[PDB]
């Protein structure tokens, strides 16, 4: 008789190895104190 | 038992396409406007001696 060969059971030659891409990464604007609160950290302004 | 066929390699990805193109990369303007002004005034001065 005839039979798929999905009837035989399959072992592998093959050596595996696994890569993956980098993903994507967006960078956000990030300031520890912008120039509105470093210029506002002073006590009087003399402009004002 | 009986060897696994040849896989489905991967394809290299169609790559980015880029415009070639000319920029101006504008800021917000934190610069006061500057222009020329002259005063006239007059010192005026009252001693009492």
């Amino acid at each position: 008789h005839q039979l798929s060969r999905a009837d035989v059971t399959t072992v592998s030659t093959f050596i595996d190895l696994n890569i993956t891409m980098l993903e994507d990464h967006e960078f956000v604007p990030l300031e520890v104190y912008t120039r509105h609160e470093i210029k506002d950290s002073g006590l009087l302004d003399y402009t004002e | 038992v009986q060897f696994e066929q040849p896989r489905r390699c991967p394809t290299r990805p169609e790559g980015q396409n880029y415009t070639e193109g000319i920029a101006v990369v504008f800021k917000e303007n934190i610069a006061p406007y500057k222009f020329k002004a002259t005063m006239y005034y007059k010192d005026v001065t009252v001693s009492q001696v």
